[PDB]
RNA sequence: ACGGAAGGGCACCACCAGGAGUGGAGCCUGCGGCUUAAUUUGACUCAACACGGGGAAACUCACCAGGUCCAGACACAAUAAGGAUUGACAGAUUGAGAGCUCUUUCUUGAUUUUGUGGGUGGUGGUGCAUGGCCGUUCUUAGUUGGUGGAGUGAUUUGUCUGCUUAAUUGCGAUAACGAACGAGACCUUAACCUACUAAAUAGUGGUGCUAGCAUUUGCUGGUUAUCCACUUCUUAGAGGGACUAUCGGUUUCAAGCCGAUGGAAGUUUGAGGCAAUAACAGGUCUGUGAUGCCCUUAGACGUUCUGGGCCGCACGCGCGCUACACUGACGGAGCCAGCGAGUCUAACCUUGGCCGAGAGGUCUUGGUAAUCUUGUGAAACUCCGUCGUGCUGGGGAUAGAGCAUUGUAAUUAUUGCUCUUCAACGAGGAAUUCCUAGUAAGCGCAAGUCAUCAGCUUGCGUUGAUUACGUCCCUGCCCUUUGUACACACC
């Protein structure tokens, strides 16, 4: 036992930051993204947020029962000091990683290329995104590279509400001829921010008066 | 330079048009005013903004300006 | 690989149990956690196991991670002659 | 029956400070909400973890430097209360993020 | 792609979306063997499995 | 898009007015060249040359002289229990206590071997096949759509003469009106709170306990709890604060700009972070278990092991360091920072006590840290002496001889200490860099690297100026106009 709080932070952070590789790479045909550790006494709660729920589970509970096992083993807890938990996206439309790994199944599930972001665009789009941005810069079909701006609506690219509501994506598509960059850009509708600033901060909305009758000479009523 | 953006300068006159009886000459009250009467997202903006207006008002008072 | 039948069945029991194994990529560890062989013997071992098929591999951050699957089940269960509805990792615990 | 003072510190240590300061005001005024003895939170230092590197993976380029940092904002509040509360205050009160540390003894 | 075949495009890209629409609203309702391991070597642990013998001159 | 046409701008990577310099010297360090067994390699105007976080003794490592090992998946086939294969004592051998190989003769059991197919590693090639990241254009101000106007149309107008701003920032002009991306907003940091919430991990006053000097009360200390009180200073949560404010000059009395006053603060509050559309065959396959194709794959371009090399020295170039003294060198003596960092299955930061001239050693000790190192008593600098213009005691290259530390290893000298040896350089040709306020410059420090090594870097505080508050002369770009037979777009 016995750390350093600063050595400490930061080696939680290292822990997460394996931790979110190891997943993203195994649970790719699931709709993987992000964890979240939540530790406690006696336990440690890592918390899956794929798609597809009942492949990360599998038949009557493996598969987690072996991806624990997997975590377990390796960063060396002692079974039953670590839990896992699958749990499915509300809405996998805004998650910038949920529709990049959709576009590498599309693209590789041999669409064409516009029909691939033109889809997920729209699906995005129709998800209740205030913008999107889908670039595909690579090699396909001919011998030199290109790239392709895909996107509708309306982003903001400036200053900390970029933290705030555009998400980011890349994904490395590793193809016959060569590999593509697919990234990926939601921006998340401001409005219905809830733990947040609820809107950009260039926002600057006026409360309409109010039409008044003036006049009438003086008076005065009693209670 | 300490020329005011459009959304400053923007503002401003949306709320001169429409709420001359309250706001005066004086900034601090001016101020005061923004809040209770506009949704700005910050300290910083709001007094960009009301310093303007208020700016604006000393103007018209020696005449009407444009907009 | 060239190793004697005790470090294999050693790999392949424990692979049995576990359903799960995992390791460091660094070679001559000479022993590891877990398993009791050559850290070498393991993963060519399961390697081997893999490439028939029987087992996935997965990379990452600089340790294998080893998943049996259903056709090692019953390789196994025939290179350690226990009979169907032996076992894996495929118990649900306790009420755990 | 059972029941002893005890003359306890809980350490609070994260780097999200509104769930921090959340829950470090939430010890306060919870634990205080039933009269207890108390020294309130006593911030430390918010200490910075600077890293600074070269934006390049290779050489080519003017030489533009880039740190990042990282924030860890620590606490602790001392309480002096019956076993009951402070194990049901520690188990409670969690929180992803915050990290809790519970001491005993005056010395 | 070119932009020749645009048309065809953008409309099999809207129905693709109206596919994946498809899937997620009806995502809004949609539809032993013991032993074990360390056990059995266990319960087989009932020896007589061996011999050892030797040791002279 | 481009021009070796015209018109406007903008900037200390431009000049003005100055500073402090580099260029000269000694050394340090990178690049070339040469040399070499090898002296691994990438990069060559700004935008390669103290860059690859590139400070290489092994490792690193790619180079060179040599030596082992397969970690050659899997499939078919062959060999084959009458043994497919494995290992080795000693000797020979070898750098080697490598059974490498060889003599010799046990051992081993179906894991291997042989063959083909298929794989596999690779700091091998290709950055002119790619991803990703980065640099540059850019100290820039540009991009777009709705309704309307023009046009058969590609399109244009909006997006403009002028003024203004750091800004397509705004005023104004107006077949446009009203908006969105980017600028601004935002965010982080440094500045102001005797307002708020608090603190034996910060500190103050009082009181005890107590020391010294004075005595008439006084002055200056001691005491991580002997108690009481507080939050000015410190810490950091929540707020508040500034909006170029009031007044006045100036201007289309427009956006603004200038001055005084007040104010913590009035150059975008100072400094950063973020940063649209687009461009380059910029750099990077040598960061990646990112990767296409090519090469290579057991006499290996795999890997590891021993040793050398990356440091090699007629010489060209670049960044640096230290200096040429007297606003100084030395020797006492005063004595003042800030940003940091530190040891778990451990050997990190180190106070104190001894010993040692010194470097160091030795016994302990506190600290996983606002708690201990540390008030990091840092260095310039301040003061009283010595020296007195003489290559002098300025200067400290080169060299010998000794000690000691890191490390398995110090020779081609890792570093540290002592003695000695005491060079060049007397302010630097043509050239060229950087900069406008707590800045320049001078001065140390921590952090990265790191076993050991900073003449580097990233931040930091300390002392603290002179001169601009301008311009388009130089150079650099931007805009408009204009020509085009260019559009893969003057490569
Ligand atoms: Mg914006
Ligand atoms: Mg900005
Ligand atoms: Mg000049
Ligand atoms: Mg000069
Ligand atoms: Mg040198
Ligand atoms: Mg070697
Ligand atoms: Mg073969
Ligand atoms: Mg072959
Ligand atoms: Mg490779
Ligand atoms: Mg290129
Ligand atoms: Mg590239
Ligand atoms: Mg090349
Ligand atoms: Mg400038
Ligand atoms: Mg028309
Ligand atoms: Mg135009
Ligand atoms: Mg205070
Ligand atoms: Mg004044
Ligand atoms: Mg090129
Ligand atoms: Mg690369
Ligand atoms: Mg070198
Ligand atoms: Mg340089
Ligand atoms: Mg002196
Ligand atoms: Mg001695
Ligand atoms: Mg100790
Ligand atoms: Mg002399
Ligand atoms: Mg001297
Ligand atoms: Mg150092
Ligand atoms: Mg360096
Ligand atoms: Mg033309």
């Amino acid at each position: 036992a016995l750390i350093s709080k600063k050595r400490k932070l930061v080696a939680d952070g290292v822990f997460y930051a394996e931790l979110n590789e190891f997943f993203t790479r195994e649970l790719a045909e699931e709709g993987y993204s992000g964890v979240e550790v939540r530790v406690t006494p006696t336990k440690t709660e890592v918390i899956i947020r794929a798609t597809r729920t009942q492949d990360v589970l599998g038949e009557n509970g493996r598969r987690i029962n072996e991806l624990t096992l997997l975590v377990q083993k390796r960063f060396k807890y002692a079974p039953g000091t670590i839990v896992l938990y699958a749990e499915r996206v509300q809405d996998r439309g805004l998650s910038a990683v949920a529709q990049a790994e959709s576009m590498k199944f599309k693209l590789l599930n041999g669409l064409a290329i516009r029909r691939a972001a033109y889809g997920v665009v729209r699906y995005v789009m129709e998800s209740g995104a205030k913008g999107c941005e889908v670039v595909v810069s690579g090699k396909l079909r001919a011998a030199r590279a290109k790239a392709m701006k895909f996107a509708d609506g309306f982003l903001i690219h400036s200053g900390q509400p970029v933290n705030d509501f555009i998400d980011t994506a890349t994904r490395h598509v590793l193809m016959r001829q060569g590999v593509l960059g697919i990234k990926v850009k939601i921006m998340r509708d401001p409005a219905k921010s809830r733990t947040g600033p609820k809107a950009l901060p260039d926002a600057v909305t006026i409360i309409e008066p109010k039409e008044e009758e003036p006049i009438l000479a003086p008076s005065v009523k009693d209670y | 330079g300490r020329v005011r953006t459009k959304t400053v300068k923007r503002a401003s006159k949306a709320l001169i048009e429409r709420y001359y009886p309250k706001l005066t000459l004086d900034f601090q009250t001016n101020k005061r005013l923004c809040d209770e009467i506009a949704t700005i997202q910050s300290k910083r903006l709001r007094n960009k903004i009301a310093g303007y207006t208020t700016h604006l008002m000393k103007r018209i008072q020696k005449g009407p300006v444009r907009g | 690989m060239l190793m004697p039948k005790e470090d294999r069945n050693k790999i392949h029991q424990y692979l049995f149990q576990e359903g799960v194994v995992v390791a460091k990529k660094d070679f001559n560890q000479a022993k590891h956690e877990e398993i009791d062989t050559k850290n070498l013997y393991v993963i060519k071992a399961l390697q081997s196991l893999t490439s028939k098929g029987y087992v996935k591999t997965q990379f990452s951050w600089q340790y294998y991670y080893y998943t049996l699957t259903e056709e090692g089940v019953e390789y196994l269960r025939e290179y350690l002659n226990l009979p169907e509805h032996i076992v894996p990792a495929t118990y649900i615990q306790e009420r755990n | 029956q059972q029941q002893q003072i005890i003359k306890i510190r809980i350490t609070l240590t994260s780097t999200k400070v509104k769930q921090l300061e959340n829950v470090s005001s939430n010890i306060v005024k919870n634990a205080e909400q039933h009269n207890l003895v108390k020294k309130g939170p006593v911030r430390l230092p918010t200490k910075v973890l600077k890293i600074s590197t070269r934006k390049t993976p290779n050489g080519e380029g003017s030489k533009t430097w880039e740190t990042y940092e990282m924030r860890i904002h620590k606490r602790y509040i001392d309480l002096e209360a019956p076993v009951q509360i402070v194990k049901r205050i520690t188990q409670i009160t969690i929180e992803p993020g915050v990290d809790v540390e519970v001491v005993v003894a005056s010395n | 792609g070119d932009d020749k075949k645009e048309l065809s495009a953008e409309k099999e890209a809207q129905a693709d979306a109206a596919a994946e629409i498809a899937e997620d609203a009806a995502e809004a309702e949609d539809a032993l063997q013991d032993y074990l391991n360390q056990q059995a070597n266990n319960q087989f642990n009932k020896v007589p499995e061996a011999k050892k013998v030797e040791l002279d001159a």
